[PDB]
């Protein structure tokens, strides 16, 4: 289960291909949502935190690809240096963010471009079909999407590889958008739009079950505004593709994190801007179900502004679209080939030298989920499997500091007070316990502080007692590792405060990820039961390195 | 002889916000007030939201779509979604139920200390801005777990209606916040009223504990 594997572009072309890759529907489409039903105004403070709750992340992919010479996916990196089973879950994690990652932004694309030309396939696919479970699956399937998926998949297949100057150009164009709208957002918007009252309370359009909440900045709340930054971790996603560039970079790894950062404090302050701008112009609960940015423009009376919108968010759109498809067969190949899925998707094609069954396989499962289910539940589903993935990599970073250099009974003493200036095998047996522990007890702090929430409100006993103990000896398995040794061995890039700064990433991820739906929770639970069978029935017994 | 006797309920700044009225001798009629607590905060503290509302205006807030009326353009489903978030006030019916269930939860509830016609002895009570409830022991009455009670106070406060009577009526998007408030002995055997006693009133919550201030007095003519 354990077993371990053996192992130009600039800054600033790093920085683009992470922007591109980043910005997307998490803006164009998603802010609106986002700022409708689950914050308010406060959806700008929502962006923060899921900003730094993805930075603590990209931080720990900086030291998390330090480890290993070679430059690969979080996989690569797992099943190098933790273990199989560990690199397994963390593939994947990754194989679902990227395959619901491809469905959720090719419905976006599809649902712009349907608003764009007045709905018509939105109408055919209304008067032609219907899903009738409204309960489970989407109200109307976007035949669109499944075209667009098809057609993208069969370009991969086909040895299409990522255009550098297209994804320069149409991030230019993109940012040149957002930008506009930031600048017409502090123009035409007005605080007051942050400060409305029940006398606000009212809609131009007779839209009918309107949540109003309390007004203001933050009319839903902190809760509100705790579950809008999960769902706005959706738009941060998208920098492993720096640590995944491949190519090859002008500093192999102090480039890749000072660009992870970069990218992602410019996508932090994209989203603030126009998340503000769109809820200047326009009331919170005013916000254009079908598209908020130019519903906003329109309320304001820039109505020829929807064109530019367009412009932009179809090419946003599309740069974080094939960036969530030219990662989607790698991860695959890269499994197959080392044996933990099945062998037949490792076979390369001949005539066109790329993995055209595991590319075929991925295209049409996130054709399936866009066809199936809304915009909403597979961004969350995509969400709460690259929280997994994150956290995981978090654990990484925190446990392997303290492993000794590759080629039980203890005492309080040395558990607590250490002599040696090295990691031993015993002081890496005890950060990896104490990462369990720390992680589960997270856990059960994160459930109580969510499910227990009211409970700890009221002030009841058992609540209180179990999250006063949770957080002090979350503290105390905290110093454990702390007291223990770290390995000597020289990194291009570390986590400053290894101790803390990844146990703070995983309490973060966790978080947002029990800030997500129960039906969310439940399609991540039969999909990791889907990549346990396929480990436990074929990965172990058929892995490379058995 | 008979006059026609007026009780009037007023706000903390002494504008009558509710009334009733019948012909009856002097000193002899104490029927029950069943002002809105939601009445009692008009034009008052900026926490109920209608410090800007005059006295016997309508609810305001836009209608519940799960109300008798059905829906309408503009209407709120905020009274069908959790009440956890919402602040316990009367600008809007939503969060009228929140207030409705502030009033009505066992951990929490309302409580009234008395005003200038205190003894002397709780002159350490505080004034009209902390609502006579600086410290525990100065309430009289009120709905509450400790279940306060006074051998001296003059009026008794509770909630009228039932959790369950009052959704539907916040959800109508009318006043929804009913008080009950029923003259003690000691009350009955006052004759002071024409002058006016007041009243604070403060909620049970986890925070500031916001309040009000209201009053309770008597007019009267010859009918
Ligand atoms: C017995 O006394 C009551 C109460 O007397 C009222 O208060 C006294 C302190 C004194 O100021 C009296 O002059 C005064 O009437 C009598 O009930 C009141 O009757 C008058 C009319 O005779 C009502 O006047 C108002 O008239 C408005 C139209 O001009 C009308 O819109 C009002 O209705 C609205 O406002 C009232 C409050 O003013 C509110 O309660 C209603 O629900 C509605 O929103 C109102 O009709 C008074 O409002 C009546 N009540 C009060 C408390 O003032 C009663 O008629 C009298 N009976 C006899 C036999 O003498
Ligand atoms: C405050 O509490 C009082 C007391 O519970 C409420 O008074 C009650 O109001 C209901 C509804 O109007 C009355 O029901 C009616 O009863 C009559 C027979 O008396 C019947 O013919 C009607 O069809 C109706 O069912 C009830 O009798 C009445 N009780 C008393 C003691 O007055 C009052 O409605 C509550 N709300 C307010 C704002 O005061
Ligand atoms: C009759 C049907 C085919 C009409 C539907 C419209 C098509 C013409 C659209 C649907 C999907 C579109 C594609 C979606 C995404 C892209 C990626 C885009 O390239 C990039 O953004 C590169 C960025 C990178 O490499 O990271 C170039 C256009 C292209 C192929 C689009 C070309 C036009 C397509 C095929
Ligand atoms: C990038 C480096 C230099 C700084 C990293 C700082 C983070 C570790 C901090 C910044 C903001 C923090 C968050 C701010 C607010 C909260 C809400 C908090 O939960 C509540 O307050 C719930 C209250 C309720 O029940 O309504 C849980 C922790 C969390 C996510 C914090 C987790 C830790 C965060 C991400
Ligand atoms: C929200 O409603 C309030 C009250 O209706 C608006 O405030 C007043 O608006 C009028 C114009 O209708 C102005 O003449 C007043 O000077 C405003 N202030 C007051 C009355 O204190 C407010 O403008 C509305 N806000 C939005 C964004 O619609
Ligand atoms: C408002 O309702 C009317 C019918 O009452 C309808 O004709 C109109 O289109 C509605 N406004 C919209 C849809 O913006
Ligand atoms: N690499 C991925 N899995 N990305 C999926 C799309 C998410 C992207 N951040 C967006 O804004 O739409």
């Amino acid at each position: 289960m354990l077993r371990r594997k053996v192992v130009c572009l600039n800054t600033y072309d790093l920085v683009a291909l992470g922007v591109g890759s980043t910005l997307g529907a998490g803006v164009y489409v998603l802010a609106g949502a986002v700022a409708r039903e689950n914050a308010g105004p406060a959806i700008v403070i929502s962006f923060l935190i899921a900003a730094l709750a993805s930075v603590l992340a990209g931080l720990c992919y900086g030291e998390f690809g330090a480890r290993v010479p070679k430059t690969g996916s979080a996989y690569l990196y797992s099943y190098v240096t933790v273990g199989e089973l560990w690199a397994f879950i963390t593939g994947w994690n990754l194989i679902l963010s990227y395959i619901i990652g491809t469905s959720s932004v090719a419905r976006a694309w599809s649902a712009t471009f349907d608003e764009l030309i007045g709905k018509p396939i939105g109408e055919f696919s209304r008067q032609h079909m219907a899903l009738n479970a409204p309960g489970v699956l989407a109200q109307t399937p976007d035949i669109f999407a499944v075209i667009i998926i098809i057609i993208l998949t069969g370009l991969l297949t086909l040895g299409v590889k990522e255009s550098a100057m297209v994804n320069k150009i149409f991030t230019c164009i993109n940012v040149l958008v957002l930008c506009f709208i930031v600048v017409s957002g502090f123009v035409k918007g007005s605080i007051k739009n942050w400060q409305l009252t029940e006398k606000n309370f009212s809609c131009n359009n007779n839209d009918t079950n309107v949540k109003y909440g309390e007004g203001g900045f933050m009319p839903f709340g902190f809760s509100g505004v705790l579950s809008g930054a999960a769902t706005c971790f959706y738009a941060f996603v998208g920098f492993d593709c720096i640590a995944t560039t491949g190519e090859e970079v002008k500093n192999p790894q102090k480039a890749i994190p000072v660009g992870i950062v970069a990218s992602l404090l410019i996508c932090f302050i994209a989203y603030f801007g126009v998340s503000a701008a769109l809820t200047l112009m326009m009331p919170y609960f005013c916000l254009d179900i079908d598209s908020p940015l130019p519903g906003a423009f329109k309320h304001q009376g820039w109505e020829e502004a929807k064109y530019a919108v367009a412009i932009g968010s179809l090419c946003a759109l599309s740069t974080s679209l094939l960036g969530s498809m030219f990662p989607m067969p790698r991860v695959i190949y890269a499994m197959a080939e080392d044996g933990l899925l099945f062998k037949f998707l490792a076979k390369i094609n001949n005539r066109t030298k790329t993995p055209v069954i595991a590319t075929v396989t991925s295209g049409a499962i996130a054709a399936v989920m866009a066809f199936l289910f809304e915009l909403k539940d597979l961004v969350d589903l995509m969400s709460i499997g690259t929280l997994l993935a994150y956290s995981l990599v978090a654990a990484c970073v925190l446990v392997l500091r303290y492993q000794p250099e590759q080629p039980e009974k203890f005492s309080l003493k040395s558990i607590l007070s250490p002599k040696n200036v090295e990691p031993s095998k015993f002081s890496g047996l005890i950060v990896n316990i104490s990462a369990g522990l720390l992680a589960a007890l997270i856990i059960t702090v994160c459930i109580v502080a969510v499910l227990g929430r009211e409970a700890l409100a009221e002030g009841t006993l058992w609540a209180v007692f179990v999250m006063t103990g949770s957080v002090l000896l979350c503290m105390l398995v905290t110093g454990i590792i702390w007291r223990q040794p770290e390995s000597k061995t020289k990194l291009s890039f570390k986590v400053p405060f290894v101790p803390v700064l990844p146990v703070l990433s995983i309490f973060v991820n966790i978080y947002l990820m029990m800030q997500l739906d129960q039906g969310t929770w439940v399609r991540f639970a039969v999909w990791m039961l889907i990549g346990f069978t396929i480990y436990f029935g074929y990965g172990i017994w058929h892995s490379e390195e058995a | 002889q008979v006059y026609n006797i007026t009780w009037e309920v007023t706000n903390g700044d002494r504008e009558t916000v509710w009334a009733i009225s019948g012909n009856h001798p002097l000193w002899t009629w104490w029927p029950v007030l069943t002002p809105d607590l939601c009445m009692l905060a008009l034009s008052g503290p900026p926490h109920w939201g209608l410090e800007y509302q005059a006295p016997y205006s309508s609810p305001p807030g836009p209608p519940c779509c799960s109300g008798s009326s059905g829906s309408s353009a503009g209407c709120s489903r905020d009274c069908d979604e959790p009440l956890t978030s919402l602040t316990p006030r009367c600008n809007t019916a939503w969060n009228r139920l929140k207030l409705d269930q502030v009033t009505h939860k066992s951990s929490e509830g309302f409580y009234v200390c008395p005003g200038s016609h205190r003894p002397r002895e709780a002159k350490s009570c505080g004034g009209p801005d902390s609502f006579y409830c600086a410290s525990w022991g100065c309430e009289t009455t009120g709905r509450v777990y400790w279940k306060p009670s006074s051998s001296w106070d003059y009026i008794t406060v509770d909630n009228n209606l039932t959790t369950s009577q009052a959704v539907q009526v916040c959800k109508d998007n009318k006043w929804c916040n009913p008080l009950a408030i029923q003259f003690t002995n000691a009350g009955k055997q006052v004759t002071s009223w024409t002058t006016g006693h007041y009243w604070g009133l403060r909620l049970y919550v986890s925070g500031r504990d916001p309040g009000l201030t209201f009053g309770i007095r008597l007019r009267y003519q010859n009918l």
